[PDB]
């Protein structure tokens, strides 16, 4: 079954640090970052290829405004948000994502929420086509937005445009997007105080989901099994590495299974 | 608050004379300001790159940083990060794994 | 393409 998703997410900071934007924009087709925004540059630019290839130059200059639109807003909104908190200085985020999946097509889901602090704040239900006050500072905004019919235009964005634009991206990017990248994997060994801590990384594959299992003369033995998550490179593949405890002189008796949609059947890697 | 959890590794596995990409990736974290730095021998490596600010599903702030570099045998390398819920700047070490 | 966030 064919299933993509279009997100973008939006973050507006007090305190971003030195040099660096205070407002941020980024959209993602299918878990891969497509178009970018900030408020140093002030526009919209493409960060793939086949986006930059198939939009045309009335894409980029609508967007833009979208994008300045709603640097505009978040720089308001954090005004109003301290004021509502009781809070002068110091460092405050406004975090906003908001999306559509879509599955054989057709749409399976659409979110709008947003967070502040690092805590929930409000969150659209579509089908109560309702806003949820995650908190109290937040009951006035949901008052407000339900007033202005909010829910209506979520509603058909989130169910008709963004969904409408996710089909068109998966077609411009379908290559990209299927392609496969297959890892390079190594087993490393540490001995360190009676312990060998045997270690299985896998380098550069696409797409993002994998399994890297250590087999105990293979049996799929996960007990000492600690993994460090799938963590990005620079250059759109992935990363992930997984170690097991083994006692010293134990090593050959160990081996890293590597399972991947590049791999017609599963890698198996030793010390 | 929320400290960051960083993870260091290269693009390839690294070999002896061979060109590669040091990646510093540091994750689950509140507030978004922090500050990461890779490090060859106790000294900031140039030409590092920095991705832009983004979060995950739970809102937690992650960043990528990244330099082209050629692993000596020789050197130590390492990713030294600050943010505001650690007391002092804190290290990680590269593992060649050559 | 995004969407405009509102004020809140």
């Amino acid at each position: 079954m064919e299933l993509h998703t279009l997100r973008y997410i939006q973050t507006a900071m007090t305190d971003p640090g030195p040099g660096q934007p205070w407002f941020v924009t980024v959209g993602y087709v299918d878990g891969e970052l497509f178009v970018h925004y900030n408020s140093t540059a002030r526009r919209y630019v493409p960060r793939t290829e086949w986006i930059a290839a198939k939009a045309d130059q009335q894409y980029w200059d609508g967007q833009t405004q979208i994008g300045q639109g709603n640097e505009q807003i978040d720089r308001e909104n954090l005004g109003i948000l301290q004021r509502r908190y009781n809070q002068t200085g110091g460092s405050h985020t406004v975090q906003w994502m908001y999306g559509c999946d879509i599955l054989e097509g057709g749409p399976i889901r659409g979110y709008y929420q947003m967070a502040y602090d690092g805590r929930d704040f409000t969150a659209f239900d579509k089908g109560t086509m309702t806003f949820t006050a995650a908190v109290p500072e937040a009951v006035p905004t949901k008052r407000k937005w339900e007033e202005e019919s909010e829910p209506e235009r979520w509603k058909n964005y989130l169910e008709e445009t963004c969904v409408e634009w996710l089909r068109r991206y998966v077609e411009y990017g379908k290559a990209e997007l299927g392609r496969r990248e297959r890892p390079e994997v190594r087993v490393w060994g540490k001995e360190a105080d009676g312990i060998l801590t045997l270690s299985c990384r896998a380098h550069g594959f696409y797409p993002r989901p994998i399994v890297v299992s250590w087999l105990k003369d293979g049996a799929v033995r996960g007990q000492d099994a600690h993994s460090g998550g799938i963590v990005p490179n620079g250059d759109g593949t992935y990363h992930t590495w997984v170690t097991i405890d083994a006692q010293p002189g134990d090593g050959d008796k160990y081996q890293c299974r590597v399972e991947h949609a590049s791999l017609p059947q599963p890698g198996l890697y030793s010390w | 608050d929320l400290t960051p959890k960083v993870q260091v590794y290269s693009r390839f596995p690294a070999s002896a004379g061979t060109k590669n990409v040091l990646n510093c990736f540091a994750a689950g974290f509140h507030p978004p300001k922090i500050s990461i730095t890779l490090m060859k021998d106790g000294v900031p490596m140039e030409g590092a790159q920095y991705s832009d600010m983004s979060f995950n599903d739970d809102w937690t702030f992650q960043r990528l940083v990244h330099a082209d570099f050629t692993p000596s045998s020789g050197s130590t390398y390492a990713c030294k990060v600050e943010h505001e819920t650690l007391k002092e700047p804190q290290v990680y070490k590269w593992d060649p794994e050559f | 393409l995004p969407a405009c966030v509102l004020e809140v």
